[PDB]
RNA sequence: CGAAGAUGAUCAGAUACCGUCGUAGUCUUAACCAUAAACUAUGCCGACUAGGGAUCGGGUGGUGUUUUUUUAAUGACCCACUCGGCACCUUACGAGAAAUCAAAGUCUUUGGGUUCUGGGGGGAGUAUGGUCGCAAGGCUGAAACUUAAAGGAAUUGACGGA
């Protein structure tokens, strides 16, 4: 009862769309964050720093407020993003929407021989930004999460349960770090593994095959 | 030191949009319809807002005025906008094409009629 | 090949690299030059008995400012003259 | 100069593989590149590879499909036992249940999964994932 | 203190002390 | 992926590109997907029946997309002398 | 796929070969020299028209896939297609964008020229670029009026024409909303003529 | 262009490249059956020919060293090969 | 950092040129580097033509001209307004307007 | 022309700019020195990865201009290629902290070969020792002690006898 416009979201109000899963398939922009509230609803949120940065002017120091808020459940999607406000109502409010529009899955493996549940990552994935390098390392079973206090809330919210991690760069930069674990985090499904090396029908979005009751004129 | 503001810009804007079969390129009968049409707080407000959309009228008389949009000029201007020329372009007069170009044409196979000249060089 | 020689005969090659590069460290030139007993009052030490000469005031260094109560150790081992701190609320009464 | 053959096979893949493209050209062709190819043909990271006998020393074009993310050189190549396999695969590979570090051994070049059913070792030419 | 200023007020006592072990020899 | 006891748990197989077997994945929004609708006798739309491609952003933004699809609907027999293999 | 009336037309080439559509650039770009036939003395190079027509019936059939007609969205900043792409939008459903494009378009959606296509065709990926570019943040496939000498970058579909004149412009504009009429139910036949004659889709001054 | 065909170029496409950089490296030079003006005897000369040739009879030049290919003699006929 | 890829000069292939007097203080600056301006003047001035016209045997005769290259320094051509400090972005422009 | 030096002004002072001179020097011959922001602050070799046009030098081909005067040498120019070079332009797949870079890319998906150098800032290119030089100095080259930051790149301001 929000009035969507972009058409995903009209078909996501409907109930014509179930999963975020086959948003992520045919790689659809979500642009309005009542899509993941909807598909998403066991979706909890964590707000970890609040710094402020300041801008010089002719005289003072106006100090706006930044955020990263990490929204996740536990059973492989995150999301994460920033957001630099006047107050940190809308540093922590608008930073979960922005959380939001980012989520992403991630392709749970093993160390392994494949005895049931994905507890672990299935490859060895980089992420970089700036000069911080994330490594993430499949781990066997209780290994936990071995990784910073920052990097461990990232991987606890998307649901890994045994990874290793390396790190480069000033770790330090909470921005930078998080941001270079989640292009970790998001290059899991971007690693083709042999076990997809299965050639696919390569099928119809649901804005094709629902073209009516979406694009309402 | 004449200059309108948006707000009154704006206003006159939003009056052409939807009341242009009403008030015409007068200033006076646009100051009374004003009253009724749009509740405007003062009377040297409206004073400016209806002389703007009265200069707006006198040069929507002579083509349309760009950030205006309405049905009346819009099946207008389609109106001028069907017009097919009967002088024959894109049919042959008497068909220019080079040497390289009658290649192109017995390379697809087709039939044409041709001219061949050279290119100066 | 990004530097360093890699082959396979070139053990000696890195090995003697490494130990050129090895002194700029701050530990293994202090270690292996033996700096700590030949330097450095407590000589190689953790706790070195003196014997006390003087009260010394010394100041703080600016921003902070206050008079920071130190005394003057010449050391039972070694004859060395150091000065040493007399950490609390008081203390320097206590010394002699 | 070109002291390696087979990086000048294994860079030629890697660099047109990360740009989308459907074969490469590999020059000078080396027994030991053909045998690293087909290694990576017989496992699904190539198609089929052509040799062109020249009178020098062989063009190679490999059509190379998608399967691949990395091939490389370990140079120098490494005096590598039988209980460091476990060591040299945990650092090259992503993760055990795929990719291959393709071996020099006295029983042929090969990878390591089928050298330990072989219970053969030796040097270490390279990696395939 | 530019180093090059620094340098030949540094040259001038790398003089003054090869004098003085010259003087006491 | 596969566990042990059967059960295909993946949470999802992405799509591929058509040109460059790239895996098109969800941030990946220069990719397109394009339908291509098949066409009955003498010439109309069939409506719903497509000949479907991907493409990931990186063959776009390359600059081959063109090509690529020139050749992907060649031997599709959507288009019948544009791509010469022969380069 | 297409049996043998989707051929060039012999009367379709009259129109191609003297509204001046094969006449390409001085300048090939490396993405273009498949659509490039032996290049004449003065440097000029002449597409091959044969390639155009498959690659607008194949446009066509991109075109004619979008179950709404609607959001087709049709865009010319240039003035020589400007006539043409309303034309397009006349006869099929095909939502315009006439001259300039108004970023934020494609994303930002609290904008007034808010917009989902699922297919954009443009005029010139110089001029257009602004579309393109933003075709790339929503996943649009774009199909491009291309000459020989334009950006292939994000342009999935290119039709090879001229962009010099103003008759190849609007002629490649008047066939593809033809095929797409002709390839579903508006305009049956595949054999006769459109009766809409090719120059009401061309620039006219004053 | 992201999809060729290495193994069978265009011929023209083999003749504009380097005579090494194509896909078997060979000879863009030739011979030549060329008489002189005063006789019918045949030499063969090289198209590089890096020498001022010399028949039996005109045994002055049949043709000149350049810095490609030999320029002939202005009055004898030549055939390839 | 380094401000301009051309460092401030005309040298990628030399080391070393010759150097050049500024016309202006006598500055000794290289010759690739140097800024160089050519000074076509009419002889007298474009206000005085018609007096010297009028006073002239040979009608129509020449009105001869006066060339010289001039070699700025760096300091003095932006002191004389000729080069006039761009913005990072215009500066790129290596053409005269 | 001009380190030094002489001299003329101004400045509160000028052991400085500026004006006039002017030894050494600047030039050379025969021997020394061995340093430069000796710079592209970017070792040398090899491979690959992206488009463009201009130039230099070499070569190939035009029944192309140029000597159009009957079936018009040679040079120069024009057009297309390729070989090598100095660069540049556009993009940024990639790279980086960024400025930027087709190299500074093919780098945590880290191994083509190889040489030299660095390890927070000072002390300090100092002491000492050796060595080289007629000397100035060059090459090699510390430690004690002190220090919580020094620095790099970009942003916003502020200020500029811009
Ligand atoms: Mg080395
Ligand atoms: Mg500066
Ligand atoms: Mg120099
Ligand atoms: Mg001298
Ligand atoms: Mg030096
Ligand atoms: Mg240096
Ligand atoms: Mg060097
Ligand atoms: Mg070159
Ligand atoms: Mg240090
Ligand atoms: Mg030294
Ligand atoms: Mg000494
Ligand atoms: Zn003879």
């Amino acid at each position: 009862g929000w009035v969507p416009v972009t058409k995903l979201g009209r078909l996501v109000k409907a109930g014509k769309i179930t999963t975020i899963e086959e948003i992520f398939l045919h790689s659809l922009p979500v642009k309005e964050f009542q899509i993941i509230d909807t598909l998403l609803p066991g979706l909890q949120d964590e707000v970890m720093n609040i710094k402020p940065v300041q801008k010089q002017t002719r005289a003072g120091q106006r100090t706006r407020f930044k955020a990263v808020v990490v929204v996740g459940d536990s059973n492989g999607h995150v999301g994460l993003g920033i957001k630099t406000a006047k107050e940190v109502a809308g540093a922590i409010r608008a930073g979960i929407i922005i959380a939001k529009l980012s989520v992403i899955p991630i392709r749970r493996g093993y160390w392994g021989t494949n005895l049931g549940q994905p507890h672990s990552l299935a490859t060895k994935t980089t992420g970089k930004c700036g000069s911080v390098t994330v490594r993430l390392i499949p781990a066997p079973r209780g290994s936990g999460i071995v990784a910073s206090p920052a990097v461990k809330k990232l991987l606890q919210l998307a649901g890994v349960e045994d990874v290793y991690t390396q790190s480069n760069g000033k770790t330090r930069t909470l921005e930078n770090t998080l941001k270079a674990a989640f292009v970790a985090i998001g290059n899991t499904y971007g690693f083709l593994t042999p076990n997809l090396w299965a050639e696919q029908p390569l099928p119809v979005s649901p804005l094709d095959i629902y073209s009516d009751e979406a694009s309402a004129q | 030191g004449r200059v309108r503001t948006k707000t009154v810009k704006r206003a006159s804007k939003a009056l052409i949009e939807r009341y242009y079969p009403k008030l015409t390129l007068d200033f006076q009968t646009n100051k009374r319809l004003c009253d009724e049409i749009a509740t405007i707080q003062s009377k040297r407000l409206r004073n400016k807002i209806a002389g703007y959309t009265t200069h707006l009228m006198k040069r929507i008389q002579k083509g349309p005025v760009r950030g205006i949009s309405f049905k009346l000029q819009e099946e207008e201007r389609e109106r001028k906008d069907q017009y097919v020329p009967e002088v024959s372009a894109l049919d042959l007069s008497r068909l220019n094409v080079d040497n390289q170009t009658s290649d192109l044409v017995k390379s697809l196979g087709l039939k044409l009629p041709l001219s061949v000249i050279n290119v100066s060089a | 090949g990004k530097g360093k020689p890699r082959g396979l005969n070139s053990a000696r090659k890195l090995r003697v690299h490494r130990r050129n590069n090895r002194w700029a460290e701050n530990n293994y030139k202090k270690r292996l030059l033996g700096t700590a007993f030949k330097s450095s009052p407590f000589g190689g030490s953790s706790h070195a008995k003196g014997i006390v000469l003087e009260k010394l005031g010394i100041e703080s260094k600016q921003p902070n400012s206050a008079i920071r109560k130190c005394v003057r150790v010449q050391l039972i081992k070694n004859g060395k003259k150091v000065t040493a701190f007399v950490p609390n609320d008081g203390c320097l009464n206590f010394v002699d | 100069t070109r002291s390696s053959v087979l990086a000048d096979a294994l860079n030629a893949i890697n660099n047109a593989e990360k740009t989308g493209k459907r074969q490469v050209l590999i020059r000078p062709s080396s027994k030991v590149i053909i045998k690293f190819l087909q290694v990576m043909q017989k496992h699904g990271y190539i198609g089929e590879f052509e040799y062109i006998d020249d009178h020098r020393s062989g063009k190679i074009v490999v059509q190379l499909n998608g399967r691949l993310n990395k091939c490389g050189v370990i140079s120098p190549r490494f005096n590598v036992k039988i209980g460091d396999i476990e060591k040299w695969t945990a650092n090259l590979l992503p993760a055990r249940q795929f990719g291959y570090v393709i071996l020099t051994t006295s029983a042929g070049i090969m990878d390591h999964e089928e050298a330990r059913r072989k219970h053969v070792s030796g040097k270490i030419l390279g990696f395939v994932y | 203190m530019r180093a090059k200023w620094r340098k030949k007020r540094t040259r001038r006592l790398k003089r003054k002390r090869r004098k003085v072990r010259a003087r006491s020899k | 992926m596969e566990n042990d006891k059967g059960q295909l748990v993946e949470l999802y197989v992405p799509r591929k590109c058509s040109a460059t077997n790239r895996i098109i994945k969800a941030d990946d929004h220069a990719s397109v997907q394009i339908n291509v609708a098949k066409v009955d006798e003498e010439g109309r739309a069939i409506p719903g029946e497509y000949v479907t491609y991907a493409l990931s952003g990186y063959v776009r933004s390359r600059g081959e997309s063109d090509d690529s699809l020139n050749r992907l609907a060649q031997n599709d027999g959507l288009l019948k002398n544009v791509w010469s293999y022969s380069r | 796929s297409l049996p043998a009336t989707f051929d060039l037309t012999p009367e379709d080439a009259q129109l191609l070969l003297a509204a001046n559509t094969h006449l390409g650039a001085r300048n090939v770009q490396v993405h273009q020299e498949p659509y490039v036939f032996n290049a004449r003395p003065d440097g000029v190079h002449v597409i091959n028209v044969g390639k155009t027509w498959e690659k607008l019936v194949l446009a066509a059939r991109i075109i004619a896939a979008i179950p709404n007609p609607e959001d087709v969205v049709a865009i010319s900043s240039r003035t020589f297609g400007q006539r043409a792409v309303l034309k397009f939008a006349a006869h099929t459903g095909a939502t315009p964008i006439a001259g300039r494009f108004t970023p934020g378009s494609f994303t930002n959606y609290i904008t007034r020229s808010f917009k989902e296509p699922r297919l954009v065709i443009v005029t010139d990926p110089r001029s257009d670029a602004q579309a393109i570019k933003e075709a790339s943040y929503v996943n649009i496939p774009v199909i491009a009026l291309t000459d020989l000498d334009s950006p292939s970058e994000f342009v999935d579909v290119a039709i090879p024409c001229n962009n010099r004149g103003k008759h190849s412009i609007g002629l490649i504009w008047y066939l593809l909303a033809r095929e797409v009429l002709r390839l579903r139910g508006a305009l049956v036949d595949r054999t006769q003529p459109w009766s809409i004659m090719p120059d009401l889709y061309f620039y006219r001054d004053p | 262009v992201l999809v060729q065909d290495l193994l069978h170029p265009t011929a023209a496409s083999e003749a504009r490249k380097h005579k090494l950089k194509t896909l078997v490296q060979g000879p863009r030079s030739y011979f030549l059956d060329v008489k002189c003006p005063g006789c019918l005897n045949i030499t063969t000369v090289f198209s590089h020919a890096q020498t001022a040739v010399t028949c039996e009879s005109c045994s002055t030049i049949l043709c000149t060293p350049t810095g490609g290919k030999a320029k002939l003699s202005e009055g004898t006929s030549f055939r390839r090969k | 950092p380094k401000k301009r890829a051309s460092n401030g000069r005309n040298k990628k292939g030399r080391g070393h040129v010759k150097p050049v007097r500024c016309v202006n203080c006598s500055k000794s600056i290289p010759k690739d580097k140097a800024i160089k301006r050519m000074a076509i003047r009419n002889i007298v001035e474009a206000a005085a033509v018609r007096d010297l016209s009028e006073a002239s045997v040979y009608p129509e005769y020449a009105l001869p001209k006066t060339y010289n290259k001039l070699h700025y320094c760096v300091s003095c051509a932006i002191h004389a307004r000729i080069v006039r400090v761009r913005s990072r972005e215009d500066r790129k422009n290596r053409a005269p307007p």
